[PDB]
Order: C-alpha cells, then sequence, then structure tokens
C-alpha cells in the first residue's frame, strides 16, 4: 500500500502519492533487484526532469542488493550524458551494481549513511551448450568485467591494478572507509 | 426624540425572540439620527459611522426588520438585493441602481436622501465559494465585493434624476455616502 498526502498550491489542494510527491522535487527512489521494468522506468523520470530543469540537482537514493548489469548500465550513461548533477545516497545497502551507481554520482555530491554498507564482486553468468558458444559467452563477460573495473577506477580515482584484486571477491567496505576509498566524499551524520 | 426603548418598544410588537438584534437597531437609529442632527462644527471631527450585518437562520426574521422600521422611520429607506448586481458594467446592474432607488422613496431630494437608510438582502450570494483567490473573473462574487469597498465608506457616485428627462440634461447627480448607513 502506498499512501496519499496533499501539496497546496495556488490554484487549489492536489492529491499526490507519496512517491509522485517527492519526484517533483527531483528525487527517485531505486528499491530492490535492478532489472529491465525498474530500470526502464527511472530513465523516463531522468529525461523527465531534465526538461523540466536543466540546472538543478537531482537526488537519488539506492537501498537493493544489485541485479542484472546491462539493466544498470543503461542507467549509467544517462546520469553522465545529462547536464544536471546527479548526487547520490547509499541507504542500507549497495551492492556491485548499486555501488557503480553510488560512484557514478557527481564528484563531490556522494555521501553514505553512518551504518550503510557497501559491497562489491565480480560479474556474474554462465551458459550450456557446445564448448564453442561457451567460449564466446566467456570472451563477452570477460570484457564486462574489465570495463566495469576501469570506471570503477574513473570515479574512485584507484588504480585499475587496485580494483582488479580488491573485486576477485566479495568486500564488504563500511561508510568511513568508502569516504577513504574515494568512493564517497563525506557522510550526512546530523542536519545543519 | 425617538429613544431605544421606545423604538425597541414597537418594534418588539412586530418581532419576537429577537432581543440581541433589537439593540443593535436601536443603537444605530438612535446614534444615526444623533450624528445627523450635530452640525459638526466641533471638536468630533468626522464621526464614525457603525454600519450592521444582520446574519441570522432561514426564515428568522431579518428582511422583516427592516420592512417595519421603514414605516416607523422619518427618514427615507430602501431595500434592494445584490442579486441583480454585477460588476465592470455588465449587462445585470451596476451599483448606482442602489441609490436612484432611493430617490423613488425620497422624491428626488439629495439632501434628504443622503440621510438615509439602506438595506441589502441574500448577501452571501456573492461570497467566494470557499476557495483561494480565482484564477479568473468573477462578475458575481468577488468582483461585486470589490465595488461596494468604495461605496460604504463614503464617496459620491454619478445618478441620473428621474432617469434623465432626455438628452438635454446628460448630466449625473452626485450623490454623497459618507454619512449614509448600510444594513
Ligand atoms: N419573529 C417573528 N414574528 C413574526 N413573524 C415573523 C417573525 N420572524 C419571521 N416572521 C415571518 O416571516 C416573514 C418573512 O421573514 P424574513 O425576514 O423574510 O425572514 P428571513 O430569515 O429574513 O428570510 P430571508 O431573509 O428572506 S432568507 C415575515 O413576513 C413574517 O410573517
Amino acid at each position: 500500500l502506498v499512501p496519499m498526502v496533499i501539496e497546496q498550491t495556488s490554484r487549489g489542494e492536489r492529491s499526490f502519492d507519496i512517491y509522485s510527491r517527492l519526484l517533483k522535487e527531483r528525487v527517485i527512489f531505486l528499491t530492490g533487484q535492478v532489472e529491465d521494468h525498474m530500470a526502464n522506468l527511472i530513465v523516463a523520470q531522468m529525461l523527465f526532469l531534465e526538461a523540466e530543469n536543466p540546472e538543478k540537482d537531482i537526488y537519488l537514493y539506492i537501498n537493493s542488493p544489485g541485479g542484472v548489469i546491462t539493466a544498470g548500465m543503461s542507467i549509467y550513461d544517462t546520469m553522465q550524458f545529462i547536464k544536471p548533477d546527479v548526487s547520490t545516497i547509499c541507504m542500507g545497502q549497495a551492492a556491485s551494481m548499486g555501488a557503480f551507481l553510488l560512484t557514478a554520482g557527481a564528484k563531490g555530491k556522494r555521501f553514505c549513511l553512518p551504518n550503510s554498507r557497501v559491497m562489491i564482486h565480480q560479474p556474474l553468468g554462465g551458459y550450456q551448450g557446445q564448448a564453442t558458444d561457451i567460449e564466446i559467452h566467456a570472451r563477452e563477460i570477460l570484457k564486462v568485467k574489465g570495463r566495469m573495473n576501469e570506471l570503477m577506477a574513473l570515479h574512485t580515482g584507484q588504480s585499475l591494478e587496485q580494483i582488479e584484486r580488491d573485486t576477485e571477491r566479495d568486500r564488504f567496505l563500511s561508510a568511513p572507509e568508502a569516504v577513504e576509498y574515494g568512493l564517497v566524499d563525506s557522510i550526512l551524520t546530523h542536519r545543519n | 426624540l425617538p429613544t431605544p426603548h421606545e423604538i425597541r418598544n414597537h418594534l418588539d410588537d412586530y418581532v419576537i425572540g429577537q432581543e440581541q438584534a433589537k439593540k443593535v437597531l436601536a443603537v444605530a437609529v438612535y446614534n444615526h439620527y444623533k450624528r445627523l442632527r450635530n452640525g459638526d462644527t466641533s471638536n468630533g471631527v468626522e464621526l464614525g459611522k457603525s454600519n450592521i450585518l444582520l446574519i441570522g437562520p432561514t426564515g428568522s426574521g431579518k428582511t422583516l426588520l427592516a420592512e417595519t422600521l421603514a414605516r416607523l422611520l422619518d427618514v427615507p429607506f430602501t431595500m434592494a438585493d445584490a442579486t441583480t448586481l454585477t460588476e465592470a458594467g455588465y449587462v445585470g446592474e451596476d451599483v448606482e441602481n442602489i441609490i436612484q432607488k432611493l430617490l423613488q422613496k425620497s422624491d428626488y431630494d439629495v439632501q434628504k436622501a443622503q440621510r438615509g437608510i439602506v438595506y441589502i438582502d441574500q448577501i452571501d450570494k456573492i461570497s467566494r465559494k470557499s476557495d483561494n483567490p480565482s484564477i479568473t473573473r468573477d462578475v458575481s462574487g468577488e468582483g461585486v465585493q470589490q465595488a461596494l469597498l468604495k461605496l460604504i465608506e463614503g464617496t459620491v457616485a454619478a445618478v441620473p434624476p428621474q432617469g434623465g428627462r432626455k438628452h438635454p440634461q446628460q448630466e449625473f447627480l452626485q450623490v454623497d455616502t459618507s454619512k449614509i448607513l448600510f444594513i
């Protein structure tokens, strides 16, 4: 269930859902696994905000255990293509793909809560068939792993060699360690 | 030399169960006669005028009080309605219609008409429909109230005496309203 709220305007009172009210203020929620349906919906919201105002900062709250890579990469290119600075915040957890969208935010406008947790690992896959076909899907997923490490280093500033060793297996990073790692800029402990 | 007790005794004969309402009219009627009686060339200058707003349930006798008052009242009295009034010179009616109706009762006497009393019925008909400032022009409603503001405080409005005899005159008589009471 979704509660309904009332926003007071000069013309009159209007009934809005809680998610649509925040959308009016350039705020998007990324919840659950990243799939083709959830990803294609966020893109339309980002594009809608671009036309309304290209100079106002966007806030993107991420709480997700990750998911498909191809669905997430469509969002990454969108954040970098459009002019507005997409501010990112990590709430609860940020997995492999959730972490990639976190660091892809605008430099200086990336935050993580004091008790949040980030997890990063290598791409997962699989195939069943002839050996010739397995080699094709293996070469493809290998390029993705290399491509994801190159971009991760670009935003985090670390070297490609460091990202390769730390992403070989699951690695959990607390909120303070994320700042030292260059993934985020600061922590929003209290309101000032 | 009427007194609140004498005027209330007369009104009590025609109205029952309106003790609070009767007191207000007696004071205004007594004060209004007293205000006009004063030469005004005294320490008190531009004496204030207290208007009246009669709000009550349906069929409680509001319209009746104004009718009975005119019988006992010596000065002219007129009873108009805000249903036909339209702002910005529309086809319905103008606010000046109220003043010319007073002269019909006063026989076109300017000095005697300014000291008259005015009554309006169905004032709620021009209240906004429980909304914020409108997005368009409300000819009947918010617009009508705007026009009556200056009339209640006091001003001169053009009024053709008798409607005008013919093209010959082509003039309007100024009618002060600073002294006129409004109910
Ligand atoms: N106290 C009363 N004593 C005697 N007759 C009354 C009394 N109150 C009302 N009436 C009768 O009601 C009639 C009309 O009264 P109104 O003054 O019109 O009441 P009202 O509440 O003003 O109705 P509106 O203003 O048209 S909505 C009068 O002609 C009387 O016959």
